[PDB]
């Protein structure tokens, strides 16, 4: 219906709850390893997030699968500041980790996240 | 909160 | 940290994904049975949204059930729009459908919304 | 979009 009216902080207060499902184990589907690292994560919330997991978890066999293991040329770090922005809306960038940031955001397709790293590191030029 | 979207 | 830049938009985003996601019925795990009536969900986006839902898939036994199962007195279609605001940030209230809302909402125990049905009642009045 | 929370 066009006559809806709508509760400006819902989406916010919704991550907000996923994240601490996260925090505490709560329904986790899903184990990403990086190299010597591992990540649980909810399925639907990396799928939402990220053009290659979207991929991977509509694929009929990929779908079913408890573990996932990622490149060994992503870095573990990159990778656990990318999964903390997916479940806050907040990306920890700083000089130190902004190419390991930029790189990881190409392999797991999140464009809006490439375009900021890239206009913070021509700033620097 | 609520408002008209 | 407190470094942090933010993506205003990701929340809305990612709410938009989840719903995406029930449409096509994409990872959802549970069935909710109000009477004749039967409706597909993820367990963590009802969690993430009702009183009710966060203690019933935070139970031990009940977090494994893939049916659920309302009380009689629950009505369909004022399921039916809470479920669609869980999903959307919009709520489809109508003079012909407040109350089974307003009742709905005060079993699922969705706080903010009992308050918007109580304040368009009072106005009516 | 990009802000300063
Ligand atoms: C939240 C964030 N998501 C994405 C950012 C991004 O760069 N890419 C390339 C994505 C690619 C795919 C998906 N996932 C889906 C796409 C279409 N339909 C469905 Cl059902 C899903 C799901 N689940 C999400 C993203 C964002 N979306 C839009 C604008 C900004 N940020
Ligand atoms: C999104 C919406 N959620 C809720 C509205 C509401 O009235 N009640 C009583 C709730 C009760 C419980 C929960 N769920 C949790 C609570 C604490 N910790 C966790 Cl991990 C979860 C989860 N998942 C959500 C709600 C809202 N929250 C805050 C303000 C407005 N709307
Ligand atoms: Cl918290
Ligand atoms: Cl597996
Ligand atoms: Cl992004
Ligand atoms: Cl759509
Ligand atoms: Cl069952
Ligand atoms: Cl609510």
């Amino acid at each position: 219906a066009d006559s809806c009216i709508q509760f400006t902080r819902h989406a916010s207060d919704v991550l907000l709850n996923l994240n601490r499902l996260r925090s505490r184990d709560i329904l986790t589907d899903v184990v990403i390893v990086v190299s010597r690292e591992q990540f649980r994560a909810h399925k639907t919330v990396l799928m939402a997030c990220s053009g290659l997991f979207y991929s991977i978890f509509t694929d009929q066999l990929k779908c079913n699968l408890s573990v996932i293991n990622l490149d060994p040329e992503i870095n573990p770090e990159g990778f656990c500041i990318l999964l903390d922005f997916m479940y806050t809306s907040r990306l920890n960038l700083r000089e130190g980790n902004i190419m390991a940031v930029m790189a990881t955001a190409m392999y797991l397709q999140m464009e809006h996240v490439v375009d900021t790293c890239r206009k913070f590191i021509k700033a620097s030029e | 909160a609520w408002v008209i979207p």
